[PDB]
């Protein structure tokens, strides 16, 4: 019985994406843009001179 | 060919430079000659691997590997 | 300079001595903050991203095939098997032909 | 195998125990020696005709069938 192997996908599933929203990454890493609330405090902080 | 073993029984290792020949291994039971009729190519990681039945006196049917005299596997590449 | 070339710049100051004093950090975006006697300062968002996150699921998109093998009984003899069926880098499948 | 013509063209009506088998015919030009490295089986109804080129000192590529002195038509069936 012969068995067959089917092709790449990559492509099925790369033009499956398009679409859903990217993604940036780098270094392994994936990066978003967040959004930060702080709040800080200057006592420890003094003029330089 | 290479002949070996799988499982206590004959296992032939046939190579591109057989297609079309007479496969002839000696056994306790007398001489043994398999027909090979197979997609037949170069040895390499395309293998595949499957079983030559005994056939006495019946004409071969969905087959294109048999021997008359003792059953055996047979194995070879597709590659070109 | 960087925050002063922004369009997105936002000035705090504290309305209060030694309390705290909040800013809303955005990328793109940079807050001054100013206090009687302490330096103006220039607070910035510049990274956001995610070290190391659980790994869900790997999906294999592309694969080879070797060494098939096949085994088949005559018609009563029940199922036949290959021991490579108990293998979990094998893909086997059982069927029925005709004999 | 059964030598004939197709067009003027040597034709080779191929049988099943011939699969692996170096076939040669005598032609005015020598002796012609083509390989069939063909799903050839048993000579019924479903045949397929088709030519094999003539080859010389070229490596075979996407076929199965070749001489080397004069390009000949193959014929043989796929019944087991």
């Amino acid at each position: 019985q012969d068995v067959v192997v089917l092709g790449s996908q990559e492509g099925a599933m790369h033009t499956a994406l398009t679409g859903a929203t990217e993604i940036q990454m780098s270094s392994g890493n994936l990066l978003f843009t967040g959004h930060l609330k702080c709040r800080l405090r200057m006592d420890k902080l003094q003029l330089k001179g | 060919f290479h002949l070996t073993t799988r499982n206590g029984e004959p296992h032939m290792i046939v190579s591109r430079q057989e297609k079309g020949k007479s496969l002839l291994f000696k056994t306790e039971d007398g001489v043994n000659m398999c027909t090979l009729m197979a997609d037949l190519g170069e040895l390499c990681e395309d293998t595949i691997t499957y079983k030559c039945p005994l056939l006495r006196q019946n004409e071969p049917e969905d087959i294109d590997c048999w021997c008359n005299s003792t059953s055996t596997w047979v194995t070879y590449g597709t590659c070109t | 300079m960087r925050c002063i070339g922004m369009s997105n710049r936002d000035f705090v100051e504290g309305v209060s001595g030694g309390s705290w004093v909040d800013i809303v950090l955005e990328h793109g975006s940079c807050v001054t903050t100013m206090a009687k006697n302490k330096p103006t300062l220039d607070f910035e968002l510049i990274k956001t991203e995610a070290k190391q996150p659980a790994t869900l699921r790997k999906y294999c998109i592309e694969a080879k095939l070797t060494n098939t093998t096949t085994e088949s009984r005559c018609p009563t003899q029940g199922e036949p098997s290959l021991n490579e069926e108990q293998d979990k880098r094998f893909v086997c499948k059982h069927s029925m032909v005709d004999r």
